[PDB]
RNA sequence: CCGAUAACGAACGAGACUCUGGCAUGCUAACUAGUUACGCGACCCCCGAGCGGUCGGCGUCCCCCAACUUCUUAGAGGGACAAGUGGCGUUCAGCCACCCGAGAUUGAGCAAUAACAGGUCUGUGAUGCCCUUAGAUGUCCGGGGCUGCACGCGCGCUACACUGACUGGCUCAGCGUGUGCCUACCCUACGCCGGCAGGCGCGGGUAACCCGUUGAACCCCAUUCGUGAUGGGGAUCGGGGAUUGCAAUUAUUCCCCAUGAACGAGGAAUUCCCAGUAAGUGCGGGUCAUAAGCUUGCGUUGAUUAAGUCCCUGCCCUUUGUACACACCGCC
């Protein structure tokens, strides 16, 4: 039951809670009044993207073999009304996306990788989908 | 679940009680959305609840954060008045303030003969855009 | 008077009348009697083999 | 289920076309019963073949009309797939009779063409291929839950699942067998 | 024409009759709560989870959208 | 030595190559069996095959279908035709033919294109239109 | 053939209307009973079915 | 086209052709594709299953003296040709239905005679004549205008919302494009810094290698909202901060704040089109120092409905009338 085994929406849930429950990872301060991307409208409701994102990060570098902050801002798109003209693509912020693989670096789920981006660590391989079979094995449904 | 409030009245502006809180804040000049939430992220007010709810701690736990900002972690992004000019104060204005304000630097620009005052005064666009087929009231 | 419901498809499609090209006539069995034969101008697409139905069994709908 | 092709959940067994005329035109099931709503399609290409198309699947296409929704299947097949389990629920049996029976009493019996008369339009008469009849009464049952949702935050699969019900009874209380009564009437008034 | 303002919270009263009345339909929603009775609808929204206290309702399948929500589950 | 036939079924440019291989045989699309994916109001769209067949029918028939090209919705014709097309050629090749002709009517009695690959593909753009045909409205006076 | 059931008699003939029609030029050609021909045709005076 | 046939047999246009677009477990192959699946020899961490054997699986350790073309690519090929059968048809030319299957039509370019004061002298070092010719209409610097605004029309976009709005998340390309270019100049991978614009570090790239499994939006899935001109919408201005540019005043472009409009489906009209079609939807290209609401391509999601008629508009032939031949927008 890895990650792909493991529907992969509830995933990040369980994910978001591990970090929640260890109570370590290094939250910080650009935080509360955090846009998340220029891309967006409003400030996130959830008050805690990053616990479950870092989640979608973490298991993000399972799945891909390297990448970049750039490939991070990449991928958390969307579209931006630029208003009266048309929707375009606009990245996600770096910070984020880096704060977010230094701070999964802090636990040491991650390393950075050889050639350029990070990829995740044994140990962290671990923290990750250990829970996958406790999102599998939490009940059939 | 407590209809008490029946509607709120804060900072010398109407305010609505139904609406939520995040969007009560909204109404007064000076605020918008983006500032209305970093206000009671600080404050610590439940973002889940009515403005026609809270205690009168709350509404003014809103006011001396929101009227004094910068002093509550609160960095220079949600100040709307960056660099006044008028001294080098930069905090954020609300209320009738900003009209003031508003109206203090249309009078600086046209008092100093300066083209963008002009167009204010002549009631145009200030911001070049082309007025062939468009500002017409 | 009379007032029944009868369902008859034409044996053969005939010709594709009215004025835009609409009505496609049709040559219709009675099908509640074999015997009855009709002539209606049918709206919807049709063909040999499909049952049609006609509010009144007697207009005989003629050259429009 | 390899026993027999069901639907998500549900029997395609047991359901009869109740007005022949419509019979070889409501693909219900040859022995077709599709499971989904979702279809390759290729059902406009010729002419005839548009009937052999399954009328469930058929009505999700009928649906995803109007200009801001052109070509969202995906959404509109959960409203059909998500209206049904709401039908089950008040009248029991097969909805997918609540759908057939609508559909041959949701639409009428014949219709007025316009012929072009000279100049004054008089209508004429005519009886139809189960198409005017199938279609008008297809979007008019959508056009109708589509207006009824608007500003009432009702489900399209609500929202349907009345016309659908409303309809296969002639419960005279929908849009589709509200305007099944006027082109009728109209006609009536023609001749 | 079409104006439908409902206060955002139910009145004793009226909660009553939803604790009451809502057992007496079939095919609720936050629709169907915020029609027949005058309930906003985030709160109906609300209410509707607040009565699955020991499930006075039944829920047949919440779709993401929307919840889809039966009678008691009598017979 | 056991089965190694790769099939694959096309839709618009989502080229999804199947492979069965002999074993407990449970299938999956990459690397996640056919109960995910999720377009999921589709879903049974992709498992028809084994609805159709049987359950017993990929018994001994460990299929891995990838993906790549096309879209989201494409992408599920594509592994549907080809789990469909490769076990049509897994019991014609080495197993029998009387189950390869029971399967390829249980299928083609309903296609939706199951072994017959979809002819179509785009139009082009031409110029003076937004799309192939329709075209940029006319002035007039 | 509705006629001849309703019919008390037997068989019968059924008359016919014998109207001597008889049009001025302009009807004659604005309601398509003769058309208009090539120099050729105009002298060809057959009447043919 | 056949046939009736004072005609018979020919030529240009149509057609044939080219490009293109789709069937080709048929061939030739391909470290500048893919690879494929192995063989799986592994690392390998419980990534996950499993007591353990064993297995499911991304990643890699690869390399290769595996092996191969299952998809990728692009060469040779084949095929599809009203080809079969049943109607209909002067039982010809064909048309219609069905079989096998891409059913005879996937979409452009090319496009005759002959025209038209159509447009173009401002695409042309193509240029007739004419002007003008140093105070120069020769070429420029600086600025300005081409953007200006009581009104009028023309192509666009965004909305009017809850099949939807903003709040989590998952996750599917294609055609291109790129430096290092005719005179000074890119494509960008990965480090820090910053919210962000961006900034500051450093890396590959005559490219099928680097960008780049081009990691997208709709779309898809996860919570708010509750039909409020509201969270749609999102104009107009207040204020900051970046970037391009020697310079943006005449908001350059971008970001960050802040204000926060009309529009709740549009009066008289009218264009667009039939299958992967309309629509939405981004994305490339072109335009580019800076940069697009422009076009031209590209997928992607993908409908409804006509499958016929000449009812309006306009086109073809035939016969006919015609005082029209600047041809009815005529003549009188």
């Amino acid at each position: 039951v890895t990650v792909k085994d493991v529907n992969q929406q509830e995933f990040v849930r369980a994910l978001a809670a591990f970090l929640k429950k260890s109570g370590k990872l290094k939250v910080p301060e650009w935080v509360d009044t955090v846009k998340l991307a220029k891309h967006k409208e409003l400030a996130p409701y959830d008050e805690n993207w990053f616990y479950t994102r870092a989640a979608s990060t973490a298991r993000h570098l399972y799945l891909r073999g390297g990448a970049g902050v750039g490939s991070m801002t990449k991928i958390y798109g969307g579209r931006q009304r630029n208003g009266v003209m048309p929707s375009h693509f606009s990245r996600g912020s770096k910070s984020v996306a880096r704060r977010v693989l230094q701070a999964l670096e802090g636990l040491k789920m991650v390393e950075k990788d050889q050639d350029g981006g990070r990829k995740l660590t044994p140990q962290g391989q671990r923290d990750l989908d250990r829970i996958a079979g406790q999102v599998a094995a939490a009940n059939k449904k | 679940p407590e209809k008490f409030q029946h509607i709120l009245r804060v900072l010398n502006t109407n305010i609505d009680g139904r609406r939520k809180i995040a969007f009560a804040i909204t109404a007064i000049k000076g605020v918008g959305r983006r500032y209305a939430h970093v206000v009671l992220r600080k404050a610590d007010i439940d973002l889940t609840k009515r403005a026609g709810e809270l205690t009168e701690d709350e509404v003014e736990r809103v006011i001396t954060i929101m009227q004094n900002p910068r002093q509550y972690k609160i960095p220079d992004w949600f100040l709307n008045r960056q660099k006044d000019v008028k001294d080098g104060k930069y905090s954020q204005v609300l209320a009738n303030g900003l009209d003031n304000k508003l109206r203090e630097d249309l009078e600086r620009l046209k008092k100093i003969r300066a083209h963008r005052g002009l167009r204010h005064f002549w009631g145009l666009r200030v911001r070049g855009q082309h007025t062939k087929t468009t500002g017409r009231r | 008077r009379v007032q029944p419901i009868k369902l008859a498809r034409v044996t053969k499609v005939l010709g594709r009348t009215g004025s835009q090209g609409q009505c496609t006539q049709v040559r219709v069995e009675f099908m509640d009697d074999t015997s009855r034969s009709i002539i209606r101008n049918v709206k919807g697409p049709v063909r040999e083999g499909d049952v049609l139905t006609l509010l009144e069994s007697e207009r005989e709908a003629r050259r429009l | 289920t390899p026993d027999i092709k069901l639907f998500g959940k549900w029997s395609t067994d047991d359901v009869q076309i109740n007005d022949i005329s419509l019979q070889d035109y409501i693909a219900v099931k040859e022995k077709y019963a599709k499971y989904l709503p979702h279809s390759a399609g290729r059902y406009a290409a010729k002419r005839f073949r548009k009937a052999q198309c399954p009328i469930v699947e058929r009505l999700t296409n009928s649906m995803m009309m109007h200009g801001r929704n052109n070509g969202k299947k995906l959404m509109t097949v959960r409203i059909v797939k998500h209206a049904f389990e709401i039908i089950h629920l008040l009248t029991g049996e097969n909805p997918l009779q609540v759908l057939v029976n609508a559909i041959i009493n949701s639409g009428p019996r014949e219709d007025s063409t316009r012929i072009g008369r000279a100049g004054t339009v008089r209508r004429q008469a005519v009886d139809v291929s189960p198409l005017r009849r199938v279609n008008q009464a297809i979007w008019l049952l959508c056009t109708g839950a589509r207006e009824a949702a608007f500003r009432n935050i009702k489900t399209i699969a609500e929202c349907l699942a009345d016309e659908l019900i409303n309809a296969a009874k002639g419960s005279s209380n929908s849009y589709a067998i509200k305007k099944k009564d006027e082109l009728e009437r109209v006609a009536k008034s023609n001749r | 024409r079409d104006k439908l303002n409902n206060l955002v919270l139910f009145d004793k009263a009226t909660y009553d009759k939803l604790c009451k009345e809502v057992p007496n339909y079939k095919l609720i929603t936050p629709a169907v709560v915020s029609e027949r009775l005058k309930i906003r609808g985030s709160l109906a929204r609300a209410a509707l989870q607040e009565l699955l206290s020991k499930g006075l309702i039944k829920l047949v399948s919440k779709h993401r959208a929307q919840v889809i929500y039966t009678r008691n589950t009598k017979g | 030595p056991l089965q190694s036939v790769q099939v694959f079924g096309r839709k618009k440019t989502a080229t999804a190559v199947a492979h069965c291989k002999r074993g407990n045989g449970l299938i999956k699309v990459n690397g996640r069996p056919l109960e995910m994916i999720e377009p999921r109001t589709l879903q049974y769209k992709l498992l028809e095959p084994v609805l159709l067949l049987g359950k017993e029918r990929f018994a001994g028939v460990d299929i891995r279908v990838r993906v790549k090209g096309g879209g989201h919705v494409a992408q599920i014709y594509a592994i549907r035709q080809s789990i469909s097309k490769a076990l049509v050629a897994y019991y014609q090749k080495y197993v029998d033919e009387a189950s390869k002709k029971e399967i390829k009517d249980i299928l083609i009695q309903y296609d939706r294109t199951l072994l017959v690959a979809d002819p179509r593909r785009c139009e082009s753009k031409k110029f003076g239109g937004p799309g192939a045909r329709a075209r940029y409205q006319k002035s007039y006076r | 053939r509705d006629i001849s059931e309703a019919s008390v008699f037997d068989a019968y003939v059924l008359p016919k209307l014998y109207v001597k029609l008889h049009y001025c030029v302009s009807c004659a050609i604005h309601s398509k009973v003769v058309r208009n021909r090539s120099r050729e045709a105009r002298k060809d005076r057959t009447p043919p079915p």
